[PDB]
């Protein structure tokens, strides 16, 4: 979401939405707008290396940096790796990747686990939300497999929304019957029903079939449960 | 003929639900109503 950040002498005051039509277009998350206050506190200020009592002390930049670079360079190839977490950039992810390629290291990987099997991240395509917010306003049926996009993206479930408002349309979920604040079709649980869409018993199949511009999403946290390759 | 009594007695005689038992009564002739094609605008 576009936002602005309200400043004053040096100091977040306060975030504020930013209208994008494309994305949020006029609105943020309770969590995008009262959550900045945590940038106060918990607040990693000095570098730290561990003294010889095994605590946390300060240290200056040169002297952790030399510790790192000494480490860096006693190990190479798989014994480097490094893991990225969820508020990560691509000038430090890139960055990141280049120094452990020097390494001979390829062990980057994030918190977040995808299938890699298939086509597996080498097409842009197969991990992406291909029809795109705005195209919501267009889909007739939209299909959602083990995903709560009320928490998980509450603009995305408000775009959802705004065209089960506005244009009709058709909203099923597999999973949990969690409130999204729309009336939907509850077709169940079990993973295995997927496999009835497939196979074409299930009357939702059907009601694919016949949908001039048919949606499906699946969420990213129904992959990690360990068979997200199925 | 008489036009100097009032035959508007009956309205001496009505209790709380008889306008909701009228109702009741009435509903067997009632022809069915028109759909919307919902349950509700919510759904």
């Amino acid at each position: 979401s576009n936002i602005v950040v309200s400043t004053r002498t040096g100091e977040v005051m306060r975030i504020l939405p930013r209208m994008h039509e494309d994305i949020n277009e006029e609105w943020i998350s309770d969590k995008t707008r009262f959550a900045y206050d945590g940038l106060k506190r918990q607040r990693l200020t000095q570098p730290m290396i561990r003294n010889e009592k095994g605590l946390l002390t300060y240290t200056t930049w040169e002297d952790a940096l030399s510790r790192v670079a000494g480490m860096l360079q006693s190990f190479q190839g798989n014994d480097v790796a490094a893991i990225a977490g969820g508020l990560v950039d691509a000038e430090a992810l890139v960055a990141l990747k280049d120094l452990l390629n020097r390494v001979d290291s390829d062990s980057l990987c994030t918190e977040e686990v995808f299938p890699t099997a298939g086509a597996g991240t080498d097409l842009r395509s197969n991990y992406l939300l291909n029809t795109t917010i705005a195209g919501v306003e267009e889909a007739d049926v939209i299909l959602l497999v083990g995903t709560n996009p009320r928490f998980e993206a509450p603009l995305f479930n408000a775009r959802i929304r705004k065209s089960w408002l506005h244009n009709d349309l058709k909203v099923a979920l597999i999973g949990s019957p969690v409130d999204l604040t729309y009336r939907y079709d509850h077709l169940g649980d079990s993973p295995k029903i997927l496999q009835d869409i497939a196979s074409g018993n299930h009357p939702f199949s059907q009601i694919l079939k016949e949908a001039k511009k048919p949606m499906v999403v699946l969420g990213s946290s129904a992959l990690q449960r360990s068979d997200g390759t199925a | 003929f008489d036009n100097s009594t009032y035959r508007n007695l009956q309205h001496h005689e009505y209790s709380t639900y008889t306008f909701l038992d009228l109702n009741v009564e009435l509903s067997k002739f009632r022809m069915p109503q028109p759909s919307s094609g919902r349950q509700s605008p919510r759904h």
